[PDB]
């Protein structure tokens, strides 16, 4: 909805990990 | 002595009464009268008269000096408020509110329409009797929980109030319609297993032939509450279904009708009809005077909208300044978003004491289903084809079967609106799009316009009525 | 609407003018392009109910007078408008106290109360000469008093353009006076620029100055209007050498009002008023602009501001660059400074 | 519909109290 | 100058930074004399890790205020208030043109520095009315405005803004105008809206004076990020890279420009790298809202939006590769956006094909008409009953 | 009363039809002179007759008052309708037809002058919003002066092809005298068409007989030449 | 001078090459656009993505076949676009009506 920033932080870190291995 | 007790309380009620009773018998002036009644009359009597020159005060001096000594339980409730033969639950003021000294000061002076107590000792010489009995009774019922009177006084305005107007003309019902309403707000407050119903029902049927829609409305509200106390679902179910609810009755009373209706239906899992009523309820209520009812309605409202499969807005909980009380309700909304059981179940218990008080607790148990349900519909709607395994992890479900069973209950109702294909094990959404090469939009619009239409004829019609009542009324 | 079908038919209805009413119980109305018509008195009028030079409404079903029209256009207002004067007040020059105090003395007191001059002795103002170059805001003070007094300030720029009642001077004394007198008071502001002719500058030194001499001498003497005069003929001119001796005459001129050529104080005041509307940028000083010019004219003073704003517009910046004010004052300055050595002008 | 109703809400108290005084006045006024 | 304090005070506040950050925040009040403003700023935050004092919370921030800092704080706040009292008194008696205008002025750099509202409310208002050098008035009104932002009181700030608005066109100094844009913008973020704030912000970038502002490098990076939350990819992207902004500044934009560039290029792979670097540097140093959701959410949809516009169908396999973020994460991020109605695509994950509904013709619009209609109708049904009775 | 109201609706149409005949042609053209009331008004016609006229309800009466063309009946006496100030114009125009043997591009010279024309002619057409925004004390007319053949007119035309905007040759040749009071009226017409037909420039080559120093005006023809000048000046203050 | 004109030229050239490719073929092959423009298959699709967004030929690139489609698919239409804005505005008006309406109750 709104007040997303908190979860967003967690989303960003995990996503990076997934982002390095997978990327072309 | 206190000159404030006498001049304010006797005059204020006098103007109001005369003008309504007289106007109502004469012509249908009803829109104008309703606007006066809710906002001005209730506020003025309640707030300012408490702190005068004497302790308390609603209007119990117009039920003491244009009483007319009626056969009503206006006098009976009066004796308790002052002292005539019994002190009652509230003491008398010797600052000239006395019932111990009757026939003290009057500023009103003669005029039959105005009411006057030493002009006549009985009103039983005309068909006026039911409306003036109703009027004084009205003043009384509002005050009774206010000044912390209990026991006998509440019960003789539940069965006996009903006895006073059951034989009526249109005018008489219209004054009595009010009288029943101000009784309704005290009635919600104390629960009884005692059956007030008999009189209420029997009077409902005879008055419909007599005329007056407003009287019919108020009795339906009173009656929903009677079931609530008993806490029997079945009896209430009969009453909501049968009724449609007409629109002639004031705005405050509609809000009470919607709140009660919304509350009961949702338990059954009829979240759909109930949400509509509750949302209308909040909005229907008055301003600052309403505030205490409004907060209870605001607690129920998040729960009924949450039950549907919606996740209500977070700002809403925040904004009224009952934020604190609203805080568990917001947490329930968050638990529904994530789909986790563990937060939802622990909150329900901890805050359970606070929920029971509101009356919401019965609905809150049904919300457990929603926690998982909202999550699966959100994910499927967004991305159509997802494996059964993926939904199980997200919600914290037992199995891919556990998810499939949620989808099975839902589909027939239409909530989740998807289907399980165990061809490989996925849930597949029904969804497609390109409705404008099919006739189907003309229907969507067609119902919307039909619905609007009946209201348009009503809009033109109602609009003109109140300025015209005022022009017909004589003014200085 | 049904009834409107019948109502609309007539033989028309006009707006006519009553040249004179007549004490014969008939009234003479002349329709605007068409000749005169005599028609009887109506119920709606008699002869105390219509008096000379009243434009009227007519029912043209007999040319008979319908009602007297509540609209009646004044030629003095028209004149003031077509030429254009932007009104102003004491503030604009403000701080040269003696200068504003003097214009009030001459105009304001003998129009409002004629009694004050009756006591003083001297005939109420006939010729008041305001002379000296423009750009000192000489016109602007005249406007101020004329508005307050509720006299119509009718501007002549040297032209018999704004004489339309026959359209040649010397009859611009008589017709102009009668109209002005009728809708009185009036302040006739005759600005004698005298840029007309090349054979009118040998007739008096201005076509307008010939007119003004006619008007001055005649009006002083006329009827009781010398010490009962209230339609002032106030004169304005650029220089004192383009006048007639007749105007310069002390017995015709009650007061004489001297203006210096453009000064630094006047130029500071004009720049400041315009800067409020203009955009600015840091490091602009109006004092340098005011100091450099020698000035000469009414046109020039405001023109510096106009030119600064225009130059910024051609650039497409919405701040007024520091250089814009410099360019505007420089070009204008350069023309004016040149003139005392050799003749030139700002215009052809 | 809203506009009229708002005008009505302020007018109401005034108009309804006054009615009783004018009513009495009318009956007596009528006779002469 | 006092603006430097808010940005530093943002630094402990935001969730990309915390404890160390108080030592730097503390240094600025001793130097400027902004000491009263800092003390005031602790109350405004209402605890999000702030308050470095030996007076209280010694190990809670693990930084503390100094002894010289304390005596100086008291000395500075009292001197300004002391002067104010006498000047207010002496000023009334003499000339209204000259004396009062000067007296208020003399106070004013100092009065904002302390941030004292009460002394300010009376003194500030008197100066403005009386005309003088027009540029001067504008500067002064700006100090009045700085005090109100510190508290985060809605009321005081709105009140302050209005006097400046009247004055700015009057002077017409476009340099001075540009300052008013920054103050409004801080306040606009303060309530919630970056969207309002963004519009003002873009204008300020053109002409800039660093007086009553912090620094030009700090502001340009702010402007490009705030513009971006409001504006879509085509126009903002062209202005920052192809225009003047990176060349003149001589590099401080790289984080925000990288984030826009990926959209333009249609290589999403850079977009996902750019998010972390911009978040910490540019967005989160802010007292007025270090709230990532507006920024982050708007940018994530803008990235998807262009990809959806360009093809009716795509594979998952292509989506996953382009972004470089995983298959699950891309679905998860999408789940909010589709449901909210920012976007309208679906992923048929198990078969690895994505179908996209196009934004073209009557159909997309019909879906839309209905959405506005349902709520409108709902409000209507309530309205019809309430007015009628 | 219910059925009656429906009946009355049919009468309104019947009535509307009947009136409509009266309402149309013969229709004379006036100018809307002034308003005495908002039920009857004064309009001044083009044979010079001023008329006291009724306003026929089939238009508004709040969009009635400006000075613009209008219609009045001869003898069914109604201000039947209102018409734009655009109507009433006998002046021709060549936007860029019979193209001059010059352009801004087809010269390079008169560079010093290229700033002076650019500012005067071009800027309000292209972007008036910029003009408004700076704040200035505007001049009435703008004057270009030099000796003839110095390229002053040439250049104003040259910019006009470069901008792409209409041009109107407005000169004493365009103005027509043959009836008394027709001459000043023609001046108003040109001004009202120019403002309607933006972007455009009205250029006067020789105001050498539009404006003369002598007005005898004891002769009908001489009297019109003075009127023509008066009107030029008053419309020009507005423009 | 060079920066601006070279941008016009590059863009123009892309535009010329593309118009001839769409005009007689709908679902035209990727090899055919690669060949006319004189680029590699990956490079044209990328650049095209941007162009679609600007809507400078009113087509769509279909990835699920790897074909480019040009069809009449005009953005919105005039009645509905204006109406969408009208329905939005009404929503604010009904809200205002709700505030006003409070006073009755």
């Amino acid at each position: 909805n709104v007040e997303d920033d908190f979860s967003n932080q967690l989303r960003a870190e995990l996503e990076k990990h997934g982002y390095k291995m997978e990327t072309s | 002595p206190a000159p404030q007790d006498v001049e304010m309380k006797e005059e204020a009620a006098a103007g109001s009464g005369s003008a309504g009773e007289g106007d109502g018998k004469a012509a249908a002036t009803e829109h104008s009268q309703r606007e006066l009644d809710t906002v001005t009359l209730e506020d003025i009597k309640e707030h300012v008269r408490q702190l005068e020159k004497a302790v308390s005060g609603k209007e119990p001096r117009f039920v003491l000096r244009a009483l007319r000594m009626l056969p009503s339980t206006s006098r009976r409730l009066n004796h308790y408020v002052l002292y005539k033969a019994v002190h009652g639950f509230f003491t008398s003021n010797n600052a000239t509110r006395d019932f111990l000294l009757p026939f003290l000061e009057e500023p009103m002076d003669t005029e039959a329409d105005l009411q006057f107590r030493p002009r006549t000792g009985k009103a039983a010489s005309a068909p006026l009797l039911p409306e003036v009995e109703a009027y004084l009774q009205l003043l009384m019922v509002i005050f009774l929980m206010n000044s912390k009177r209990y026991k006998e006084a509440q019960k003789i305005s539940d069965d006996l109030m009903q006895k006073i107007s059951t034989q009526n003309r249109r005018a008489l019902d219209l004054v009595a319609a009010k009288c029943y309403y101000y009784h309704a707000r005290v009635y919600e407050f104390l629960d009884k297993l005692d059956v007030v119903r008999s009189f209420l029902h029997a009077r409902l049927r005879t008055a419909t032939l007599r005329h007056d829609a407003d009287g019919q409305a108020t009795l339906l509200n009173l009656l929903l509450r009677n079931y609530l106390h008993y806490s029997l679902y079945d009896q209430a179910e009969k009453l909501v279904s049968k009724s449609v609810f007409p629109e002639q009755a004031n705005n405050n009373e509609w809000a009470r009708y919607l709140y009660y209706t919304g509350r009961i239906k949702a338990i059954q899992l009829e979240y759909s009809e109930a949400r509509r009523t509750m949302t209308n309820a909040l909005r229907k209520a008055p301003q600052h005077t309403a505030v205490g009812f409004k907060q209870t309605v605001h607690k129920l409202l998040i729960v009924v909208e949450l039950l549907l499969g919606e996740i209500p807005d977070r700002l809403q909980f925040r904004q009224p300044s009952l934020k604190r009380s609203l805080m568990p309700y917001f947490l329930l909304t968050q638990a529904v978003r994530t789909g986790n059981l563990a937060k939802f179940n622990q909150v329900l218990d901890q805050f359970g004491e606070k929920f029971q008080t509101d009356g919401t607790y019965t609905l809150i148990i049904r919300l457990r289903h929603n926690v998982i349900k909202t999550g699966v519909r959100m994910i499927s709607l967004s991305y159509s084809r997802i494996s059964l395994a993926d939904i199980a992890q997200k919600l914290q479900l037992d199995s891919p079967e556990d998810a499939e069973f949620i989808v099975a209950k839902a589909i027939r109702d239409g909530v989740i609106e998807a289907s399980i294909n165990h061809e490989k094990g996925y849930v597949q959404s029904k969804e497609m799009i390109d409705i404008y090469s099919t006739r189907e939009p003309q229907l969507a619009f067609h119902q919307r316009i039909s619905f609007c239409l009946d209201i348009h004829n009503m809009s033109v019609k109602a609009m003109r009525f109140p300025p015209k009542s005022y022009n017909k009324d004589l003014e200085s | 609407l049904r009834e409107e079908l019948q109502l609309l038919q007539e033989q028309g209805s006009y707006v006519g003018e009553v040249v004179r009413a007549m004490d014969k119980k008939k009234v003479l109305v002349k329709v605007h392009p068409e000749g005169k018509f005599v028609v009887d008195v109506d119920k709606n009028i008699d002869i105390n109910d219509v008096t000379p030079n009243c434009r009227v409404a007519l029912r043209n079903d007999s040319y008979t007078l319908h009602k007297i029209l509540p609209n009646k256009v004044d030629p003095l207002v028209s004149l003031m408008m077509v030429e254009k004067v932007p009104d102003s007040t004491y503030e604009m020059i403000g701080g040269l106290d003696k200068q504003i105090k003097e214009i009030k003395e001459v105009i304001e007191l003998p129009v409002k109360h004629p009694e004050l001059f009756e006591a003083l002795g001297i005939a109420q103002p006939k010729g008041v000469l305001l002379y000296g170059p423009p750009g000192t805001g000489k016109t602007l003070l005249a406007r101020a008093v004329a508005h307050h007094t509720d006299c119509t300030f009718i501007r002549v720029s040297g032209s018999e353009l704004v004489q339309k009642f026959i359209g040649e001077g010397a009859r611009m004394v008589r017709e102009l006076f009668v109209m002005a007198r009728e809708h009185a008071p009036s302040i006739i502001f005759m600005d004698e620029i005298d840029s007309i002719g090349s054979s009118r500058l040998e007739g008096g030194s201005g076509g307008d100055s010939e007119v003004q001499r006619t008007m001055l001498e005649l009006l002083n003497q006329l009827d009781g209007f010398e010490a009962t005069k209230n339609i002032k003929v106030i004169m304005a001119t650029n220089r004192i050498d383009i006048l007639d001796s007749a105007l310069l005459r002390p017995g015709r001129i009650d007061r004489k009002i001297e203006f210096p050529p453009p000064n630094e104080e006047a130029r500071l005041d004009i720049l400041k008023i315009h800067s409020r509307k203009m955009n600015l940028t840091r490091g602009i000083n109006l004092r340098k602009i005011a100091e450099l010019m020698p000035g000469a004219s009414g046109a020039e003073v405001k023109g510096v501001c106009t030119e600064a704003g225009m130059y910024a517009l051609r650039e497409r910046r919405v701040h007024v660059t520091q250089e814009d004010f410099e360019m505007a004052v420089a070009k204008v300055m350069q023309k004016d400074s040149e003139k005392n050595m050799s003749i030139k002008k700002l215009w052809k | 519909m809203v506009v009229v109703y708002l005008a009505s809400l302020i007018r109401s108290v005034v108009a309804l109290h006054n009615l009783i005084n004018n009513k009495i006045a009318n009956r007596d006024a009528e006779k002469k | 100058m006092p603006l430097e304090n808010l940005e530093e005070e943002g630094l402990p506040k935001n969730p990309d930074l915390r404890i160390a950050q108080l030592r730097f925040l503390l240094s600025l009040p001793e130097h400027r004399g902004d000491t009263a403003v800092r003390e005031e700023l602790m109350a405004a935050v209402r605890e999000n890790n702030m308050a470095p004092y030996y007076e209280a919370l010694c190990k809670s921030l693990d930084w503390q205020m100094d002894m010289d800092l304390l005596s100086k704080m008291k000395k500075a706040n009292e001197e300004e208030l002391k002067r104010l009292d006498e000047e207010l008194e002496d000023a009334e008696k003499n000339l209204g043109e000259s004396e009062i205008r000067d007296a208020m002025m003399a106070k004013a750099e100092y009065l904002c520095q302390i941030g004292d509202k009460e002394g300010a409310l009376t003194a500030f208002r008197k100066t403005y009315d009386k005309t003088v050098a027009l540029g001067h008035r504008l500067d002064i009104v700006f100090y009045l405005l700085r005090i109100g932002l510190f508290y985060m009181d809605n009321d005081l700030i709105t009140r302050n803004t209005e006097k400046a608005k009247s004055l700015i066109e009057e002077g017409g100094d476009w340099d001075r105008r540009n300052r008013l844009k920054v103050y409004q913008g801080l306040y606009c973020v303060a309530i919630r809206d970056f969207k309002q704030a963004a519009e003002l912000f873009l204008d300020t970038v053109s002409t800039f004076t660093s007086y009553e502002l912090m620094d030009y490098k700090t502001f340009v990076t702010y402007t490009v990020y705030v513009s971006m939350i409001a504006l879509e990819r085509p126009d903002l992207r062209e202005k920052v890279i192809k225009g003047a902004e990176i060349l003149e500044v001589l590099h401080s934009l790289p984080a925000v420009r990288q984030y826009l560039f990926s959209l333009y290029e249609c290589r999403y792979s850079v977009f996902f790298q750019s998010l972390a670097v911009v978040e910490q540097e540019m967005k989160k140093d802010w007292l007025f809202a270090p709230h990532y959701r507006y920024y982050v959410r708007e940018m994530r949809i803008h990235a998807y939006s262009q990809l959806l516009e360009s093809y009716r169908s795509l594979t998952l396999g292509y989506m996953a590769e382009a972004f470089g973020v995983g298959v699950e994460f891309i679905d998860q991020e999408l789940s909010r956006f589709i449901a909210a109605g920012r976007l309208h695509c679906k992923i048929d994950k198990v078969n690895e094909i994505v179908e996209t509904n196009r934004p073209d013709s009557k159909n997309w619009q019909y879906q839309e008409t209905i959405k506005k209609g349902d709520l409108l109708l709902n409000r209507v049904q309530k309205l019809s009953r309430v007015i009628n009775m | 009363i219910k059925d009656e109201q429906k009946n009355l609706k049919k009468e309104f149409l019947h009535a509307q039809e009947e009136v409509k005949r009266i309402q149309s042609i013969p229709l004379v053209i006036g100018q809307f002179l002034e308003a005495v009331d908002q039920n009857t008004a004064i309009v001044g016609s083009t044979t010079g007759s001023n008329y006291y006229v009724r306003i026929l309800s089939t238009i508004d009466r709040e969009l009635l008052k400006p000075n613009a063309s209008v219609a009045l009946h001869k003898h069914s006496n109604a201000l039947v309708d209102v018409l734009p100030p655009e109507a009433d114009s006998s002046i021709m125009m060549l936007t860029s037809d019979q193209k001059p043997d010059v352009m801004y591009a087809d010269i390079g010279g008169m560079d010093i002058q290229k700033q002076e024309v650019r500012e005067a002619v071009e800027l309000p057409l292209t972007h008036f919003e910029l003009y408004k925004q700076i704040g200035i004390d505007p001049p009435r007319g703008v004057l270009m002066y030099g000796p003839p053949g110095c390229g002053k007119t040439m250049l104003a035309k040259a910019v006009a092809h470069h901008t792409t905007a209409a041009f109107i040759r407005v000169v004493g040749s365009e103005f027509v005298q043959k009836y008394l009071g027709e001459g000043p009226r023609m001046v108003r017409d040109v001004f009202r068409l120019a403002k309607e037909n933006a972007p455009a420039i009205i250029f006067i080559d020789e105001i050498d007989a539009i404006a003369t120093k002598r007005f005898d005006a004891q002769t009908g023809a001489d009297r019109e030449v003075q009127r023509i000048l008066l009107e030029l000046l008053n419309q020009m203050d507005g423009f | 001078i060079i920066s601006t004109h070279l941008a016009k030229l590059y863009d123009n050239l892309l535009e010329q090459n593309l118009i001839r490719v769409i005009e007689p073929f709908s679902r035209v092959q990727i090899e055919h656009i690669s060949s006319l423009i004189k680029l590699s298959k990956a490079d044209v699709e990328r650049k095209l993505s941007q162009m679609i967004l600007d809507k400078k030929f009113h087509g769509i690139l279909d990835q699920g076949e790897g074909v480019l489609i040009i069809f009449d698919e005009p953005p919105v239409d005039k009645t509905y676009e204006a109406a969408l804005e009208t329905i939005q505005n009404m929503s604010k008006v009904v809200d205002s009506l709700y505030n006003k309406a409070k006073k009755l109750t």
